């Protein structure tokens, strides 16, 4: 070999900074991205602390042997598609919209937040980089707006609602309107879960999404899907 | 009073527009049209540096024309020894989402920055043996898109809340603040007698500031997107902008307008990142079809194209020396060319 | 003199144009897919690898039953005994390691639906351990015969099928592909049971399209490799000039070569991104 | 009066902008022609230098 | 600041086993190569053994050579020298040497205090320093020479000359690396200079603090060999 002493030794340190880059990167593949999302005060703030009891905000938490991370965005008043592609390939995107946001027009102005939400949820499920990253619905606020539906119907947010004032014929009318915007039917799969301030099964209802998801890429994987 | 300030503003900017039309009666196509052209550009990857685990989104060369650094989603900033593709260093980041990272002049120092809003400089050359934070610049309210190095103790960065910042490493405050950009700020080149500086954003527009003064000096309006690289001419008295029409432009600071577009029929794809030869006659671009091209600064026409990425090619650099050009891409690879 | 008394031995004594055409269109096939292979980028990985080794091992079963199809006929008494010994290991070399290929593919499927991690990455050892076993036990099983385990100075104890070789030897590849064909129905349907276990264990399709997909898969390879089987297994219990079911063996192997031609059909229309890669 | 206040500012950094000297297209065009045509020979991308000089054959 | 302490040494019969520890504080143990150097009591240095980051790769000079062995505990940052069947001529202080190797490091950058050991009663580059001692006056220039058997410079340009300057009670320090760089913390006084076989070190105004054994060290080939060393005295 024509390497000295000293160009040897340089080479056993790469190789070192090699084998350890390589462990970080095994230690980190083994780990679920989730990427958070939603409107203001859309109830994101209840899921993180609902996750921990159970620029960009990282949050790391454990369940059923699996690591989860999650990367609250928040508070980056940036227009968005200079960076979202800096989250392309992460696990799931979690995505909170409160259903009591469903009668309110202070968006900033004289619209409802529910469209908004609708509007940012469209943006995000349709984006040329999530065509296959699967969308976690979360429609929080589910025992206030139990309470708010009996005073103001959902015509506020639907003109063309005919059907009764009952929480469960409008809260599936409002999933199905959330599942109406994907446009990728067949790449990607849209999970809805319904939750409340005193419940405790959301971070379940996220394991059992992403063991889906691990199932569903591992089939890719094979071929077999 | 507002209706009157907006008429002012008007009548000033058509005065511009008349005054940079008065200055302009031959054209670069006209000037340099007997040239010699360059002619076919055959440049090789001579050095593939793996080490990688995700998509790379900045590197920066430094003065010594040697080694290198490129930072990655994986969280890791890797120092490189470009002649034998030893990695000197590797610097686990606080924050995995880097989208910036810059080399200091004298080469005791790296910089990096992301979607955390800070700006972190590591200290390369330490008693310990090890890299340590030397010093984390916080202040910026948008995400880190660009950061350069005037010295080992001042450093100007660009973040996405439109404004440009001058810090004092060692005291750590923000020394001064270029605001005036009414979109997010994605890149930066430093002139080479780091006087002043250009700034492009996401209004299709670049804005020369001065260091010193911490005003700006010139505005230039060419483009029809967002700008996403800068770069000086080597003389300092020009540079060249890319952005997402799939249009590169030439502009200058003397005359105050733009002076040449480089843009190709086949080409719709925005670009990424520019920079220009030692001599400034090639402009290289990186573009969002995973290709390179190299175009004539003089004549216009696209002279080469480095084709070798798997994946869009992030970021782009060209040595001191111009000895070669290194390409680093979202497929976790950088590549030299020469 | 050796093939002729053989034969006569075995009551031999002395349709080709369209099974060389579907040889060919095999060929064809596997063609087109390992060039869809090399040329799609995402495709370099382990797991597409070991579809381009079934694809290539096809490939090379077509090859050897075209070969074979050619050399085969009156020309048959030409072909000195080592010669002869050639011309069949190369069929049973390529229909081997075919097989052999097939079953790395469910090992790796097994193992990467086992272990469900993230992100699989590129196991190189593993797949490299593979393919080396794939094809080193598919030559070392065709090679048998001709270092001595054949029927010459074993007349009493000779093959009808093949009238050069030695029926302990065709016993024993009839129990080597009865054990390859139980693991490979085995690793499947343990790969079904797991999936379904896991789409159960949650609450909240997938199980439908993987039972789909395994039926086809199985249905095709069993169904299609049965008669030569059944005719390995035959030709041991059958005396010498007795059964006339053996002496039409041809189409029986003309079966097995359609298998080894549908086998990337299969393996391609099945997999959406192949099917993707393929049209554009 | 923030809206106002903006505007006023912007409207000194026109005038600002408008009170530079700006020369000829064409002298800027030759100066950077010039600059090109004197540092071509030190410039290796434009040339391929030998194998006996770069450092990364 | 970094510090390495050695113990373990003392009065040994011949034949016997010893134990020395070098326990290191204030830097990443783990990333540094390790050497253990040798100076007779009226001698000059002798590099004995070496064990790398990640205990890679281990070396020991020919003279020690199955005898010694050098091992690390990074998790308690310790280095080790095992040391059986004492010979007579192993009495000397001992010193553990830091080492890191990447493109532009200094080598041997930080020594150790050194351990007293006492045991009672060819195809290497040979490096010489002809002079034994100069004698000096403070404020004056004074120039060290040295000589090599074999061109220490390499296909990479690198000339692997080292330098170092051991005052009186001290432990060695390093001055040059590479025959032009300055170490540091090192006065811009000093200047190395050389090529190929000739190499020489030159001081302009040198101060009280000074005076000392000048060492003169290659590292082109392994085995590690140093020159005679050049004595600095007042006048
Ligand atoms: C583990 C999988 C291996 C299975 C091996 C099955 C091979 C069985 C077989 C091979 C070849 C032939 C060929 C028959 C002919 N040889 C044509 O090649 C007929 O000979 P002629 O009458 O023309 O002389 C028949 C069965």
């Amino acid at each position: 070999c024509t390497l000295s002493a000293e160009d040897k030794a340089a080479v056993e340190r790469s190789k070192m900074i090699d084998r350890n880059l390589r462990e970080d990167g095994e230690k980190a593949a083994r780990e679920v991205k989730l990427l958070l999302l939603g409107a203001g005060e859309s109830g994101k703030s209840t899921i993180v602390k609902q996750m921990k009891i159970i620029g960009i905000v990282e949050t790391h938490f454990t369940f059923k042997d699996l690591h989860f991370k999650m990367f609250d965005v928040g508070g980056q008043r940036s227009e968005r598609k200079k960076w979202i592609h800096c989250f392309e390939g992460v696990t799931a995107i979690i995505f909170c919209v409160a259903l009591s946001d469903y009668d309110l027009v202070l968006a900033e102005e004289e619209m409802n937040r529910m469209h908004e939400s609708m509007k940012l949820f469209d943006s995000i499920c349709n984006n040329k980089w999530f065509t296959d990253t699967s969308i976690i619905l979360f429609l929080n606020k589910k025992d206030l707006f139990e309470e708010k539906i009996k005073k103001s119907p959902l015509t506020i947010c639907y003109p063309e609602y005919a059907g009764s004032n009952t929480y469960e014929e409008a809260a599936a009318y409002i999933q199905c309107q959330f599942e109406d915007l994907n446009k990728r039917k067949d790449t990607k799969e849209i999970y809805t879960h319904f939750t409340c301030a005193t419940d405790t099964k959301n971070v379940q209802f996220v394991f059992d999404a992403v063991t889906d998801v691990i199932i569903k890429n591992n089939l890719k994987d094979c071929g077999l899907f | 009073e507002l209706d009157q300030l907006r008429q002012e503003a008007e009548q000033l900017k058509n005065q511009i527009r008349d005054a940079r039309k008065a200055c302009a009666d031959a054209t670069l196509s006209q000037i340099t049209n007997n040239i010699d052209p360059v002619g076919r550009i055959q440049m090789r990857t001579r050095r593939t540096l793996r080490g990688h685990l995700a998509k790379i989104y900045a590197m920066h060369w430094g003065t010594d024309s040697r080694l290198l650094v490129s930072a990655s989603q994986d969280g890791k900033l890797i120092i490189w020894d470009s002649y034998t593709t030893n990695k000197v260093h590797a610097i686990p980041l606080r924050s995995s989402w880097v989208m910036t990272c810059a080399y200091a002049p004298s080469g005791n120092y790296v910089a990096c920055g992301g979607l955390d809003n800070i700006c972190s400089i590591y200290n390369l050359k330490t008693r310990e043996g090890n890299v340590r934070v030397s010093r984390e610049l916080a202040g910026h309210t948008g995400y880190l898109s660009c950061c350069r190095f005037l010295d080992d103790n001042q450093i100007v960065t660009s973040s996405g809340d439109t404004t440009c910042a001058l810090w004092d490493i060692e005291t750590g405050q923000q020394t001064t603040t270029f605001t005036g950009h009414t979109g997010d700020v994605m890149s930066l080149s430093l002139a080479p007698d780091t006087r002043l500086f250009v700034s492009g954003a996401c209004d299709a527009s670049a804005k020369l500031w001065d260091v010193r003064e911490g005003m700006c000096r010139q505005t230039f309006t060419g483009h029809e997107s967002d700008i996403n690289a800068i770069c000086f001419f080597p003389n300092g008295n020009a540079f060249a902008t890319g952005s997402d029409d799939a249009t590169c432009r030439l502009f200058d600071l003397r005359a105050d307008q733009e002076l040449m577009t480089y843009s190709h029929d086949n080409i719709i794809c925005g670009i990424t990142s520019v920079s220009f030869s030692k001599s400034g006659r090639l402009l290289l671009a990186g573009y969002d079809d995973f290709n390179c091209n190299v175009w004539d600064a003089l004549k216009a026409d696209r002279a080469g194209v480095l084709a070798g990425h798997d994946n869009r090619v992030s970021c782009l650099g060209v040595t001191d020396d111009g000895m070669a050009v290194a390409t680093g891409s979202w497929d976790s690879f950088l590549k030299i060319w020469n | 003199d050796i093939i002729v008394r053989h034969y006569n031995y075995t009551g031999k004594l002395n349709t080709s144009v369209v099974f060389i055409l579907i040889c060919c269109f095999i060929i064809l096939e596997n063609i087109f897919v390992l060039l869809t292979i090399w040329k799609t980028k995402k495709f370099h990985r382990p797991m597409y690898y070991f579809i381009g080794n079934l694809a290539l091992s096809d490939l090379l079963a077509g090859v050897a039953y075209t070969a074979n199809l050619l050399l085969s006929g009156a020309t048959t008494y030409k072909l000195t005994p080592a010669q002869w010994f050639l011309r069949e290991g190369s069929m049973f070399v390529a229909l081997s390691a075919s097989v052999f290929s097939l079953l790395a593919i469910a090992i790796e499927r097994y193992i990467t639906m086992l272990k469900m991690k993230l992100h699989n990455g590129s196991n190189n050892f593993r797949l490299f351990l593979l393919i080396s076993a794939c094809w080193v036990i598919s030559l070392i099983l065709g090679g048998l015969p001709i270092m001595g385990w054949n029927c010459i100075s074993a007349l009493s104890s000779c093959s009808t099928v093949l009238p050069l070789y030695h029926k302990h030897y065709i016993l024993f590849c009839t129990t080597v592909f009865t054990l390859l064909l139980l693991s490979i129905v085995i690793l499947y349907c343990r790969i079904y049971s797991l999936v379904r276990t896991r789409s159960r264990r949650l609450t909240f399709e997938k199980s439908l399209a993987l039972l789909k997909t395994v039926i086809i898969v199985l249905s095709v390879f069993i169904a299609c490799w049965a008669p030569l089987f059944i005719l390995l297994l035959l030709d041991v219990g059958c005396k010498v000039k007795t059964c006339d079911i053996l002496f039409r063996a041809e189409y029986f192997l003309v079966l097995a070569v359609l298998n080894s031609g549908t086998n990337p059909i299969i393996y391609t229309l099945t997999n959406k991104e192949m099917r993707r890669a393929f049209i554009r | 009066t923030a809206s106002i206040a903006q505007a006023r500012k912007l409207v000194e950094q026109l005038k600002m902008e408008a009170n530079i000297d700006r020369i000829k297209v064409s002298k800027a065009a030759a100066d950077l022609m010039a600059y090109c045509e004197a540092h071509a020979k030190e410039d290796p991308l434009l040339t391929p230098v030998p194998a006996s000089e770069n450092p990364f054959r | 600041d970094v510090q390495l302490v050695e113990s373990g040494g003392g009065l040994v019969q011949p034949g016997g086993s010893r134990k020395l520890s070098c326990s290191a504080s204030g830097f990443a143990f783990s990333s540094f190569g390790m050497h253990w150097v040798r100076q007779a009591p009226e001698k000059g240095l002798e590099w004995v053994a070496y064990i790398s980051s990640g205990s890679g790769t281990i070396y020991y000079a020919d003279t020690v050579k199955g005898r010694f062995t050098i091992s690390r505990d990074d998790p308690k940052n310790t280095l080790f020298l095992q040391m059986t069947s004492l010979r007579s001529e192993d009495t000397a202080m001992y010193y553990c040497v830091r080492s890191i190797y990447y493109y532009g490091s200094s080598p041997f950058d930080f020594w150790g205090q050194g351990t007293t050991l006492t045991v009672s009663s060819g195809s290497d580059i040979v490096m010489t320093q002809a002079t034994s001692s100069v004698p000096v006056t403070p404020g004056e220039s004074v120039s060290i020479s040295c000589r090599s058997s074999k061109s220490l410079l390499h296909s990479n340009g690198n000339t692997y000359l080292y330098w170092f300057l051991q005052r009186p009670g001290q432990s060695p320090q390093l001055l040059i690396y590479r025959m032009s760089n300055l170490a540091s913390g090192v006065p811009d006084r000093f200047s190395g200079s050389g090529s190929g076989t000739a190499f020489t070190l030159t001081i302009s105004r040198l101060e009280a603090e000074d005076v000392g054994v000048y060492y003169c060290m290659q590292h082109l080939e392994y085995p590690l060999t140093f020159g005679a060393g050049t004595k600095l005295e007042l006048k």
